[PDB]
């Protein structure tokens, strides 16, 4: 239930989407910074707070970021 | 894409253990992978221990997500094996989860909308004191 | 926009470079980018990385 | 690592409670100075049987008491220990 | 809002045990709940504290009546130095026989406490001195909180919500607040002390039966309507006035003499009667300021507005500072908790060098206590001005409104603060520590003689400009000659100099090369925390390792491992770090003043004087030689009456070590330890019948800090304060 | 209290305080 | 002390029974989905 | 005198605390031979303590009602000796440090591997500033007049 | 042990002296380290347990202590090599 969002300062490196381990991020075509393509988040349902995406992103501060909201099983990680 | 249907294929020889599914998978979600491999190969189990794989179609089913995308990060990386899982609730609702258009999410992909994307520079959005009484947070918008 | 090899300070509030000096490496000019130009610092961010791209009207000083 | 890390505390807090177990009981109930007519006195006095069962026993009669040597060496040949 | 939090929807859906945890910690913050108005709120807050007063009666009352229905007030009255004020009964069904026997004492029939709050001095100062007295204030303490209930609940009914543009009316709010709060309030009590309090202290009885019968100067409002006002300080109580008798009782209301009362050892009663009436004329006098709906009076924002000094050396002055402090409720709250904060370490510090209540100053295990308890009191409410300085910073905020003030240009400077705070408390800590260390070795060595010892000269220069004569100095109070000597000749130094010159009170003790470093420790102590907390209050909106910190929140326990780690980055946790330095500046300060007074008390300063200019006496002279009671509480040989405290002790040990649990390991180990024990419990018969329905899991972060600093200031409030009171009152100075 | 119906006095007032707190309370939530 | 039986009759009323009670009460509060 | 304090040549509390260490050495002395090392090295501790004593007494500090020296860091003219004198060394020397630290410091940025020449420092150049940093007062002072010792465009950010 | 101990000494009367292999140069008071274990020797008491082992040894003279100092010395050299 946690929040992705992604700003538009993505240069395509891929890197977030190859990173997170819950198949939440994927690329998606969009013209604009080298190579049209730009990183989504449809399946934020499945983020756990892993913040591996963000350790990836070589942007100035961030394109990706992730914010801590209401916590379910899911995103606990819980496995019982 | 059409997804892919499950099926009775069968499973990876195993002794047992005690990492596997508990009472959330019955009241609850759970997942199951499968994939194809060639030959006979001895692999590493995301729950403790080793299993030998059999050749041509295997199911595994588990308990989290987690563990089926790291087991398939596992095969396409040392094995070279192509996969996919699914998510299956108790009254047998299968649900069809990680190849979702069959190209996996690190390769662009046509007819794919985006989600999440903010038309702006991080630094850029509204401080948290002009939206209060208003349960916009900051980046919403 | 500037030129290449040239001396420009940032003014990106939320950059680690932020009013600090750096040489552009090589200015995209594709019609639709939001932040061509390229430009590399001699001192490493708290991730590591000394390159990044900014929009033209994002950094001038000389 | 950090699960050494963590274990590395238990492991000072073991050993810790056998050195003072050891340092109590041999001073109470081994070592002395033997008198003629074989009359032996202990350096505490046997006070370990019935003193060392509640924590306030540990505290005083150990701590409070045996660590009345150390805090007042200063002008002595002990004073490094101080 | 069909769980548990019925004001929040992100904890309802929470299947852990979480659920529970954040809905008892995120129970106020009426302001971050589901859908929430500026108008539901502020009635929030009021009905609040309506309970909250209500609450604060109620343990009044019960304090009252429980000192009358159980207490030896009556006994106490008439012996108030070889007898113990008790505070209650005890009746504990573990008890065995020897128990029973030793907390017997006093007078009482059965074993009871032993009152080490003071309230029987005070009571007795301002004229009660019957158990029916204490009785009628219970019953009629529980008459006004029942009556703020009521008000509690009348002012949530829809028909008489007030609205929040009644709330935000600051003028005639401060207004009514200085005139009747203050000047009213302090005018009734000096009408009581006038009425009640010093006659009752002449030996005359007056209460409700003759009040309008009996009248407190023998020519009553004649003078004072005529101006000649002199009169009612025409002959005040002499030397040999006894306290309660009229052995030598005078008959003035109002006068200023100074100093103590020969017996009691405290300010007399006429000297509070005239302070309070004149602080409350000053504050009557001080309320009509604020335009509120007369024409005459201020407007408080063009005031504001009205201090930009031309030459922008601080920008655009105070324009826009009425609109933050007014629509935030968190900047009035820091300026209150700071501006509170400040006088309850007034009162301590004063409370004790001038005593205000009959026989106090010679309880010497009463003293300590409520130094103690306003000094730890003090520091919390300090801590907290800063912490909702931060929170205001963060969520209340508005850079555009707060355009180029004073309040922006703090934050367009911070990195100097912070920098030249950091140097501040390095510099003291390296050069006190120094020295401490350097003394040590000193007189490790066996050569005393060689120690840096630092005497005080401004502040012994400062006693000396106050009247002291042990230095002489002889500035500007001690100076026969000087017109500041002349002024008050007549008036109050009689008995200013008189007291400060007694070297065995508590004013204005003399000082040597000890209190110097024990101040520059205070000092560095001081620094540090505001260090912390300033830290913390400006980089709470953004730094360069997280430039977004505002959209974060106030408590967030990280920004993952990346960026070379981020844990224990937000200003809560800048909070949780300077809680600790807080209690550590007031362990010290506590520390310094129970050895002064312990060693004053005894009769050696000599040892306190000599033994405190090096790190080793503290541990030796003061921690372990005071403890030779405490831990003495219970043995094999028997038990006595500080056998209780014994106890507390260790117990507070006990409580403080496991706050170490919950600092040093954190949640990874703890989740996949629960992980297993699920495990465990599903797999068993007999036992899987059973069935938890919130799921197990470890402590948060941001939780686990706060349980463990919860665990550590109640174990280090615990152990302290059974250590005072042990060495104290075992002793009795 | 010295007495003794002062102390059912007390009891009784002390009942009816806290019915105007639960009543409060009630209010509040 | 006046009475001196109300001390046996409260302390087991109020460190025994009104725990108890309010606990069992908050905690059928707690573990309900309304 | 000032503070209430005795000086210490007259302080009948000094001259305990100097014989009850004498007899307490001589008694430690006693348990060897005249012409021991134990009793040589005793002897010399002895001339050492007579030498420590017979100096403060001649240099006019304060004694206390203990028998101890007192500091007046005040800046009394007849007490400079304690800490304005000393400290203006230590200024010295500090200021010494620093200045030659921070010179070090702008005169190996401006080189190749400005990051390599400080792990591996270069001892010639290192030398000459330690060596040229003894006028650094009217250098520091030269530098402010000057306008070169401080910097305007500062790199701090905060969104 | 052969060259500031009272190992000689201590051979004399192991019952009265405390061993000391340790001496401390006399700068800035310190000298009262060296305090006075017997056999008219000054320094700090050691507890190492090398006075009883050579003591066990067969070791009866400081000579045959500086032998075999320099033999260890040796070997050190050679494991270097090694
Ligand atoms: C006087 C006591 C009287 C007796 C009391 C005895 C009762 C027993 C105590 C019960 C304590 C329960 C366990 C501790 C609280 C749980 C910790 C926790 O969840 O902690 C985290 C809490 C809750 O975090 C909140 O968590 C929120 C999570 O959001 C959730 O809530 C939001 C709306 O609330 C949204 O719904 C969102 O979707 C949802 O996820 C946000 O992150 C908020 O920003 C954040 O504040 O944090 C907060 O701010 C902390 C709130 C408390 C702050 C107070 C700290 C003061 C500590 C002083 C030191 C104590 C010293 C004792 C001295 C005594 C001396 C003798
Ligand atoms: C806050 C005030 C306060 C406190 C802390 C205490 C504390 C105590 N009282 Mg007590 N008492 C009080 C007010 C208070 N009293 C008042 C006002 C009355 C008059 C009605 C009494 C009448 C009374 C009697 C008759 C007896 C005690 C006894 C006791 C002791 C055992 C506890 C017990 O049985 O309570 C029982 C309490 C009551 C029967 C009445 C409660 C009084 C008020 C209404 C409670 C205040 C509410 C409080 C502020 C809210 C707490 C909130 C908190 C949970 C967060 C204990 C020391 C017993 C004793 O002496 O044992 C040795 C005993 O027999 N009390
Ligand atoms: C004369 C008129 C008057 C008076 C008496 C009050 C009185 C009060 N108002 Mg109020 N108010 C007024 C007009 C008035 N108001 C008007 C016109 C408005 C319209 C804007 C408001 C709006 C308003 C709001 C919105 C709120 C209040 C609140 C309060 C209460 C403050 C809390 C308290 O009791 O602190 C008591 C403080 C003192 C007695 C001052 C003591 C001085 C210092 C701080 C302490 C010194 C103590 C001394 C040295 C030693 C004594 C201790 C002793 C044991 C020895 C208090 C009862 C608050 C409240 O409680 O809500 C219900 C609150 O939230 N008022
Ligand atoms: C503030 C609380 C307060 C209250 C309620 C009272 C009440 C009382 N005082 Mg009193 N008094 C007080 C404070 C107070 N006093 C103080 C602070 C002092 C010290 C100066 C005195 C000194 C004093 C004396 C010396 C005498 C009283 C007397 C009296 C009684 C008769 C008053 C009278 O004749 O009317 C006074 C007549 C008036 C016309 C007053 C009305 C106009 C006033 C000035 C209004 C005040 C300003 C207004 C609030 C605005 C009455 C019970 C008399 C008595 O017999 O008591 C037993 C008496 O002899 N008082
Ligand atoms: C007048 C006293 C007073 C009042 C009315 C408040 C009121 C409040 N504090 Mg607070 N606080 C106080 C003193 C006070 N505090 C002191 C003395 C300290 C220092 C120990 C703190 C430390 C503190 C922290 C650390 C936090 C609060 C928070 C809060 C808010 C929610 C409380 C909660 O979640 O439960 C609430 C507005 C919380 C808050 O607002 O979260 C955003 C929060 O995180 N307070
Ligand atoms: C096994 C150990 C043990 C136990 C169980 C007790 C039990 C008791 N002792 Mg006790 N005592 C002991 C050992 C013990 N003693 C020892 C070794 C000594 C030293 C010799 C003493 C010395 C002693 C004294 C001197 C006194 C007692 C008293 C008491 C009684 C307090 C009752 C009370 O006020 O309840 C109310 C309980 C509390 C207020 C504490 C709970 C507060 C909680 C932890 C914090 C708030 C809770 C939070 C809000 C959430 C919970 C809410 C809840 C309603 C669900 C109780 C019968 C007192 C007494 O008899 O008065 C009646 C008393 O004055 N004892
Ligand atoms: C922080 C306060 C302060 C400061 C900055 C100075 C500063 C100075 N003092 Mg000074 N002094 C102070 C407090 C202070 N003093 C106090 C409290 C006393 C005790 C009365 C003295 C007594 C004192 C004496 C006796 C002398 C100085 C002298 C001096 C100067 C060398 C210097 C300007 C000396 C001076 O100016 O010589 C002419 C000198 O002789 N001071
Ligand atoms: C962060 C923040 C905050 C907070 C802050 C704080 C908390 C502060 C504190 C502060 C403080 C807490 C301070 C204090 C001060 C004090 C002072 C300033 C004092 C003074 C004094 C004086 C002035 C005195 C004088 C005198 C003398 C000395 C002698 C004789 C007498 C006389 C009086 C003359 C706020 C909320 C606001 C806002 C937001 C942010
Ligand atoms: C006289 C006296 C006194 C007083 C003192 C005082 C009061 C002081 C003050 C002071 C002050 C108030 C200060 C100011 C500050 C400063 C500033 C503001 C600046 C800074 C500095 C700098 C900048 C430096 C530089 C440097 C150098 C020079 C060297 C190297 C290092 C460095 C680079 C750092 C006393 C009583 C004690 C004693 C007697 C005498
Ligand atoms: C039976 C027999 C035999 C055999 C024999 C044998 C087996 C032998 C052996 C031998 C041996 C087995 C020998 C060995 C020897 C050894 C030695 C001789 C050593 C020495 C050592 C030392 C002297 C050491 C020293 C030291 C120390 C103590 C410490 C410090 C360092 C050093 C190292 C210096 C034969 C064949 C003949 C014949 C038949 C019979
Ligand atoms: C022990 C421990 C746990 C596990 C501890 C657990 C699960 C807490 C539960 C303890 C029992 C079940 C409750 C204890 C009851 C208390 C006496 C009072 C409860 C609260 C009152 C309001 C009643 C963590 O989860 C953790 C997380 C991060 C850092 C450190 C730690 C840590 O140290």
């Amino acid at each position: 239930a946690h929040s992705v969002k992604i700003y538009d300062t993505c240069i395509g490196c891929t890197q977030c989407v190859r990173a997170c381990p819950t198949d939440v991020l994927e690329m998606v075509p969009w013209d604009g910074c080298k190579a049209s393509q730009i990183a989504s988040a449809p399946r934020t349902e499945d983020c756990v707070g892993c913040k591996r995406c963000e350790s990836a992103c070589p942007t100035d501060f961030l394109s990706v970021r992730v914010y801590l909201g209401a916590e379910t099983t899911r995103s606990m990680g819980l496995a019982y | 894409t059409p997804p892919t249907l499950n099926a009775d294929t069968p499973a990876p020889i195993f002794g047992g253990s005690t990492g596997g599914l508990l009472r959330k998978a019955q009241v609850e979600e759970f997942y199951v992978i499968t994939w194809e491999s060639p030959k006979e190969q001895i692999f590493e189990m995301p729950t403790g221990g080793a299993a030998i794989m059999r050749s041509g179609p295997n199911l595994l089913k588990l308990a989290r997500k987690e563990q089926c995308l790291a087991l398939g990060a596992r095969l396409r990386t040392k094995f070279k094996i192509q996969y996919q899982f699914y998510r299956v609730f108790p009254n047998g609702e299968v649900q069809y989860l990680h190849p979702k258009d069959g190209v996996y999410p690190e390769k662009v992909n046509a007819g794919r909308s985006p989600v999440g994307v903010n038309n702006r520079s991080i630094g850029k959005n509204a401080n948290p004191a002009e939206l209060k009484f208003a349960h916009k947070q900051a980046y919403d918008l | 926009g500037p030129k290449r090899g040239s001396i420009v300070k940032v003014l990106r509030r939320e950059s680690y470079w932020f009013n600090d000096t750096g040489k552009v490496v090589a200015v995209d000019q594709a019609p639709g980018v939001r932040y061509p130009v390229v430009v590399r610092f001699d001192k490493v961010n708290y991730a590591g990385v000394s390159t990044n791209n900014y929009s033209p009207d994002e950094l001038e000083a000389a | 690592w950090d699960h050494v890390f963590l274990g590395l505390f238990w492991m000072y807090n073991a050993i810790s409670v056998v050195i003072f177990h050891f340092s109590w009981k041999m001073q109470s109930d081994v070592w002395g100075s033997i008198s003629d007519q074989g009359v032996v006195t202990h350096i505490t006095g046997g006070n370990f049987a019935q003193s060392s069962i509640t924590i306030n026993g540990w505290l005083r009669d150990f701590l409070w008491a045996q660590a009345s040597q150390v805090i007042q060496s200063y002008g002595s040949s002990l004073s490094a220990y101080g | 809002a069909s769980r548990f939090p019925k004001f929040s929807r992100g904890l309802s859906q929470d299947p852990t045990t979480r659920r529970i945890w954040f809905g008892i910690a995120t129970a106020h913050d009426f302001e971050s709940h589901d859908d929430m108005t500026e108008e539901r709120l502020y009635q929030k807050i009021f009905a609040s504290h309506f309970g909250q007063l209500a609450i604060i009666f109620l343990w009044t009352s019960g304090n009252l009546f429980h000192v009358a229905w159980q207490g030896n007030f009556e006994a106490w009255g008439q012996d108030p130095l070889h007898v113990r004020p008790i505070a209650h009964a005890i009746w504990d069904p573990h008890f065995g026989q020897p128990a029973v026997e030793a907390f017997t004492r006093g007078g009482a029939s059965g074993p009871v406490n032993i009152a080490y709050s003071g309230v029987y001095q005070w009571w007795y100062t301002i004229g009660l001195r019957t158990n029916q007295d204490l009785y009628g204030g219970s019953i009629f303490l529980l008459f006004v909180s029942a009556l703020f209930l009521i008000a509690g609940w009348l002012h949530l009914q829809p028909k008489w919500k007030p609205s929040v543009s009644w709330f935000k009316n600051a003028e005639s709010r401060l207004n009514h607040h200085l005139s009747g709060l203050f000047g009213v309030s302090s005018l009734a009590w000096t009408g009581h002390l006038v009425h009640v309090a010093i006659p009752e202290s002449r030996g005359e009885h007056v209460r409700w039966n003759n009040l309008l019968t009996a009248l407190p100067h023998p020519q009553g409002l004649g003078p004072f309507f005529a101006g000649q006002w002199n009169v009612y300080a025409q002959n005040p109580d002499s030397n040999s006035h006894l306290f309660g008798t009229s052995e030598g009782a005078g008959t003035a209301i109002l006068t200023f003499l100074g100093g103590f009362h020969p017996q009691t050892q405290s300010l007399w009663l006429t000297d509070m009667a005239h302070h309070h009436l004149a602080i409350a004329v000053i504050f009557i006098i001080a309320g009509h300021m604020y335009r509120t709906n007369f024409g005459i009076g201020h407007s408080m924002k063009e005031i504001l507005e009205a201090h930009t000094p031309p030459g922008g050396r601080l920008g655009r002055g105070h324009k826009g500072l009425y609109d933050t402090i007014n629509n935030s409720l968190h900047f009035q709250l820091g300026l209150a908790l700071a501006s509170l904060g400040v006088i309850t370490s007034l009162v301590a510090q004063h409370m004790y060098s001038l005593p205000p209540y009959a026989f106090l100053a010679q309880d010497f295990t009463t003293q300590a206590a409520l130094y103690t308890h306003h000094q730890y009191i003090a520091g919390f409410i300090m801590t907290g001005a800063f912490a909702h300085g931060a929170i205001f910073f963060i969520r209340d905020y508005n850079p555009e409104q707060n355009k180029d003030n004073v309040l922006a240009r703090m934050l367009e400077h911070k990195e100097a603060i912070i920098s030249h705070l950091s140097w501040a408390s390095l510099f003291l800590g390296f050069h006190t520590l120094g020295l401490y260390v350097h003394n040590d070795v000193m007189l490790a060595f066996g050569t005393p003689e060689k120690q840096i010892l630092i005497e005080p000269v401004f502040a012994q220069w400062i006693q000396s400009a106050h009247g002291k004569a042990l230095y002489g100095f002889d500035v500007l109070l001690s100076s026969a000659d000087s017109p500041a000597f002349n002024a008050g000749q007549t008036l109050w130094l009689p008995g200013w100099l008189d007291a400060i010159n007694n070297n065995s009170n508590s004013l204005f003790l003399t000082i040597g090369p000890g209190d110097f470093l024990v101040h520059h420790a205070i000092a560095l102590g001081l620094h540090t925390t505001t260090l912390i907390l300033v830290k913390g209050a400006l980089d709470a909106r953004g730094s360069k390792l997280m430039p977004d910190k505002k959209e974060f929140g106030y408590s967030f326990p990280c920004d993952g491992p990346g960026r070379g780690g981020t844990c224990d980055i937000s200003a809560w946790d800048a909070f949780y770090l300077a809680v600790f330095w807080m209690l550590n500046t007031i362990g010290w300060v506590t520390f310094y003043w129970h050895w002064k007074h312990i060693t004053l008390w005894q009769g050696n300063v000599a040892q306190f004087n000599e033994s405190s200019t090096y790190l080793m006496g503290w541990l030796r002279d003061y921690l372990w030689l005071n403890s030779s009671q405490l831990i003495n509480g219970y043995n094999p040989f028997g038990m006595n009456s500080l056998s209780v405290w014994a106890w507390m002790f260790l117990f507070g040990h006990l409580v403080w070590a496991t706050g170490f649990m919950f600092l040093i390991s954190w949640r990874g180990y703890w989740q996949e330890l629960i992980e297993t024990l699920a495990w465990a419990h599903e797999r068993t018969p007999l036992a899987n019948l059973v069935r938890w329905k919130d799921k197990p899991v470890a402590l948060s972060i941001v939780q686990a800090r706060l349980v463990g600093l919860a665990h550590f200031s109640v174990g280090y409030i615990f152990t302290y304060a059974a250590f005072l009171i042990a060495s104290t009152s075992g002793k009795f100075g | 209290s010295i007495s003794d119906s002062q102390i059912i006095v007390a009891l009784v007032s002390a009942f009816i305080t806290g019915i105007l707190a639960l009543r409060l309370g009630k209010s509040l939530y | 002390m006046t009475a001196s039986y109300l001390p046996s009759i409260f302390v087991p009323l109020i460190g025994l029974v009104f725990p108890a009670i309010t606990m069992a009460s908050l905690f059928i509060y707690i573990e309900q989905d309304e | 005198d000032v503070a209430g304090l005795t000086p210490c040549k007259e302080s009948k509390g000094f001259a305990k605390r100097e014989k009850q260490e004498i007899k307490k050495l001589e008694s430690r002395l006693k348990l060897y031979a005249p012409d021991s090392a134990p009793a040589l090295a005793l002897n010399a501790t002895i001339e050492k303590t007579k030498r420590r004593f017979a100096f403060y007494g001649n240099e006019g500090l304060l004694c206390g009602t203990d028998g101890l020296p007192h500091l007046i860091v005040d800046g009394d003219q007849a007490h400079l000796g304690e800490f304005v004198y000393p400290g203006l060394v230590f200024l010295y020397i500090a200021g010494w440090i620093g200045w030659v630290g921070r010179a070090y410091l702008i005169d190996v940025r401006t080189s190749k591997k400005p990051t390599e020449k400080e792990i591996i420092i270069d001892v010639p150049l290192a030398l000459r500033i330690m060596s040229k940093g003894l006028t650094w007062p009217v250098a520091a002072i030269g530098e402010l007049r000057s306008g070169k010792l401080v910097e305007k465009s500062a790199n701090i950010t905060v969104s | 042990g052969a060259r500031f101990s009272n190992y000689e000494a201590w051979l004399s009367d192991p019952t009265h002296i405390k061993p000391s292999a340790q001496v401390v140069w006399p700068i800035v008071g310190q000298k009262i380290l060296n305090g006075d274990v017997g056999g008219g020797f000054q320094g700090i008491q050691i507890t190492s347990g090398f006075f009883q082992l050579w003591r066990a040894s067969g070791i009866t003279s400081e000579l045959q202590l500086y032998t075999t100092a320099i033999g260890g010395l040796i070997f050190a050299a050679l494991m270097l090599f090694a």
